[PDB]
RNA sequence: UGAGAAAAGCCUUCUCUAGCGAUC
């Protein structure tokens, strides 16, 4: 930079906000940083679009029974 | 859950079927409501048959 | 036999709008627990943004345009041929309102631009909406005003008075009159920080919450008077001259600035950047006009040399510059794709009736507000004003109900002071010199004579 | 002999628990045992996994919860360690990924069956010494049996709203859940989410 | 109690219920 001086002090109140460890399975920080980047509020991205970035893992009906798994369903 | 209900009136006799129910914790605050609100009772409930006199 | 046997395509610039990703990343994984996240991440970012490709076709709108024909240029163009050749919907939005009994008038618009407030220097008071010519509340202080801002709705707008800061509501009822902002000079507002910035005489920054209602922050920049005051709405910080000829850029954590930049041989009075955040552009005492790629490199990316002095600069939301040289706008435009606005020859010239004392462009329309000693004027700029707004943002079309379920969710999602940083996506980053710290103490816990001598 | 467990899937299994701290499989078809493993300490109760037919999760005495997968009984799958007394009894949920077990310090645990450590945990002054807990039948409920002389209901998730929501409501429920997860490795997310008071 | 007290006409901000909407 020709003419402009950054200052090269540390935000330690901002720092304190950002995830300290590299979550597993991550080797190296650049990996994990890729996921974080894809917003998914509704906002940002189409009703359908936010609606398969929020599909539930688990779908139970609330009054039936539930069963063990039967050979493939027989 | 699904199932009939046999409904008995005056006018005649109605079969219908529920889709599905909260069983456990319906005689509570805040599931009742499931029954008592009309637009709530269409969503889990609906008119099958219907033989008037 | 189907000629044409593939889905529709979607346009790969469309889909580059609406991409977050790294690809200039050449990152290697060997390992395939790492390669099953990595590709569903992709995949995840690919699907959405192909689906707000799609979406283009539901925008409706179209931005304004001006050309002129016969080789004829488009400076010479005045304010009366454009208004009998547009409809009379927005050739009512043409007005010049006289009022020279009282001071030199400073402007501001609502971020919904369907409200306008101005304060006079010799304490005049008004807001206004301006579509409709209804008004609000019009009122006189007893005290000299030199400026006036909008604090997030129109309920809200505060007065940089001579002695304290004030806020009054939309119908003219005071309510706050802080007495720690003294002798403010210039006055901004951040909109979803809900923080107001005040720049004072003596010399110190202070930012306001106007959410709870305490000083978060007090900062002196030790350069003297303060007067010249912007800030970058992608950015969010902001932007100070001073008559050194540099620019410095401030945060509320910091009590030093995070950048100075020289831009000038003389003193500089004017600052202004694009919405994007990509270009500012600044005047100076040397009359020089001034753009500056903020986007890592801080090069002057043009030049060029003015007969009078830009006293005030402003940007549009479709990259248009308008510089105020005393009575006399101008305004510049470029393409703008990726491209500064080119100062080789002005798109639109107007004369005002007296010096000019403020500028700003309205956020969805195309006219240009313009304060100045005799009165308010409005010009019509075709092509100024983005087509195409959100309903859930900023609705000029919304109702009272819908204003007051907006505002929750706004307050809902307040942004905390301590995270204004010079990249609006610094919290994505792991904090690197926290990793080795915690790698430190994970190490932790894991010849026959001369032996005589 | 203190618990056998009949196998929900290939019907035709058996699980059991003796005081030789081992566990012993058996086979009724064939009318004979199938293999034995021996642990530290006792195993009090057995359960198997209703989803996953090879797997089951023994509640053992040295303070921990065992999961094996029985094809390769040399080493157990996951350790469970939050409980700091004899584990008495565990549960599955019919969606197969969690289970609830009960300790003979007077509180009950949820762990994941892949993670090591529990979700959450069930506690009040007037229960003790928890000596049976069944997980209801449509995975939304918790029953323990304590020495108190009575029998307590709880919630399988403590904020989950039981009543018929609307498309809102659970657009907004769907949405909660995703951001939680996306942002759950930043550490004041870590600070509130758990915390729980003991 | 002490922007005294009392009465009329206009805007601003907001509170309660009650139907109605969730059945594809």
């Amino acid at each position: 930079l020709p003419n402009v001086i950054i200052n090269e002090k540390r935000n330690i109140h901002a720092a304190a906000h950002q995830v300290r460890v590299l979550p597993y399975p991550f080797t190296h920080h650049w990996q994990f940083e890729r996921t974080i980047q894809t917003p998914i509020g509704s906002t940002w991205n189409t009703q359908r679009a936010f609606q398969k970035l929020t599909t539930p893992k688990v779908v139970t009906k609330p009054g039936h029974i539930i069963n063990p798994i039967k050979a493939e369903d027989v | 859950v699904l199932l009939h209900v046999l409904f008995e009136h005056a006018v005649g006799y109605a079969l219908l079927a529920l889709k599905e129910v909260e069983e456990i914790s319906l005689l509570q605050p805040q599931v009742e409501e499931s029954v008592l609100n009309l637009g709530k009772f269409h969503s889990i409930v609906r008119l099958v048959a219907f033989c008037p006199f | 036999q189907d000629p044409f046997p593939g889905p529709a395509p979607v346009p790969v610039e469309v889909v580059q709008k609406f991409c977050r990703i790294d690809k200039s990343r050449k990152l290697p994984h060997s390992k395939a627990k790492t390669r099953s996240r990595l590709e569903v991440a992709e995949a995840e970012e690919e699907e959405t943004s192909i689906k707000a490709a799609r979406s283009e076709l539901l925008l409706a709108e179209e931005p304004g345009f001006l050309e002129g024909e016969d080789g004829e240029d488009t400076a010479k163009i005045c304010q009366a041929d454009i208004v009998e050749a547009v409809d009379i919907a927005s050739a009512a939005k043409h007005f010049d309102l006289n009022l020279r009994q009282f001071g030199p008038y400073r402007l501001n618009y609502s971020r919904t631009g369907r409200h306008l407030a101005f304060g006079g220097r010799r304490g005049h008071v008004a807001a206004l909406d301006w579509v409709t010519k209804k008004l609000m509340c019009e009122i006189n202080v007893m005290e000299a005003v030199r400026d006036i801002r909008f604090l997030h709705s129109e309920a809200l707008l505060a007065v940089a008075q001579n002695r304290w800061l004030h806020i009054y509501d939309n119908q003219g009822i005071e309510l706050h009159c802080i007495r720690r902002c003294d002798r403010v000079t210039r006055l901004e507002f951040l909109p979803f920080h809900f923080l107001l910035a005040t720049a004072s005489e003596t010399g110190f920054l202070t930012y306001l919450d106007v959410s709870v209602g305490k000083i978060v922050a007090a900062l002196n920049a030790r350069a003297g008077r303060l007067d010249v005051m912007s800030q970058n709405p992608y950015n969010a910080v902001i932007h100070l001259g001073h008559s050194n000829g540099t620019v410095s850029l401030w945060s509320p954590a910091m009590k030093e600035p995070l950048a100075k930049i020289l831009c000038h041989r003389g003193g500089v009075r004017a600052v202004a950047v694009d919405s994007t955040g990509t270009y500012m552009a600044t005047s100076g005492l040397d009359h020089q006009l001034k753009i500056f790629d903020l986007r890592g490199t801080y090069q002057p990316l043009s030049t060029r040399t003015l007969p009078h002095g830009a006293g005030h600069l402003a940007f549009s939301q479709r990259g248009l510059l308008v510089a105020g040289m005393g009575d006399v706008v101008n305004i510049w435009a470029g393409q703008g794709k990726a491209s500064p606005p080119s100062l080789e020859q002005p798109y639109l010239t107007h004369r005002l009736s007296g010096p000019v004392h403020g500028l700003q462009f309205c956020p969805f329309e195309d006219v240009l507000g313009v304060g100045h000693t005799g009165g308010i004027t409005s010009m019509l700029v075709p092509g100024a004003g983005e087509p195409n707004f959100d309903g859930l943002e900023s609705n000029p079309y919304r109702s009272r109900k819908q204003r007051q379920e907006w505002e929750v969710k706004a307050l809902l999602e307040k942004v905390p002071a301590e995270l204004i940083c010079l990249d609006p996506r610094a919290l994505a980053e792991v904090d690197v010199i926290s990793l080795e710290q915690g790698k430190k103490e994970q190490i932790e816990r894991l010849s026959a004579l001369d032996r005589f001598v | 002999i203190s618990s056998v467990k009949f196998n929900p899937i290939e019907t035709f299994l058996l699980g059991s628990c003796a005081s030789d701290r081992n566990i012993v499989l058996y086979d009724m078809r064939q009318a004979t045992p199938l293999k034995k493993v021996i642990l530290d300490m006792r195993t009090n109760t057995i359960c198997w996994n209703p989803m996953e037919a090879f797997i089951f999760t023994a509640a053992n005495e040295d303070y921990n919860l065992y999961t094996f997968d029985m094809r390769a009984l040399d080493t157990p799958v996951m350790v469970h360690m939050d409980h700091v007394s004899a584990v008495l009894d565990v549960d599955y949920s019919p969606t197969g990924k969690e289970f609830v077990s009960a300790s003979f310090d007077k509180s009950i645990r949820i762990f994941p069956v892949d993670k090591s450590r529990s979700r959450e945990v069930y506690h009040t002054k007037r229960m003790q010494h928890v000596i049976c807990v069944k997980w209801t039948s449509d995975s939304k409920y918790i029953m323990c049996g304590s020495d108190e002389m009575n029998i307590r209901l709880w919630k399988a998730n403590a904020s989950e709203k039981l009543g018929v929501l609307t498309s809102r409501e659970k657009a907004a429920k769907d949405y909660n859940q995703k951001l939680k997860e996306k942002f759950q490795h930043y550490p004041h997310i870590k600070r509130i989410a758990r915390h729980r008071h003991l």
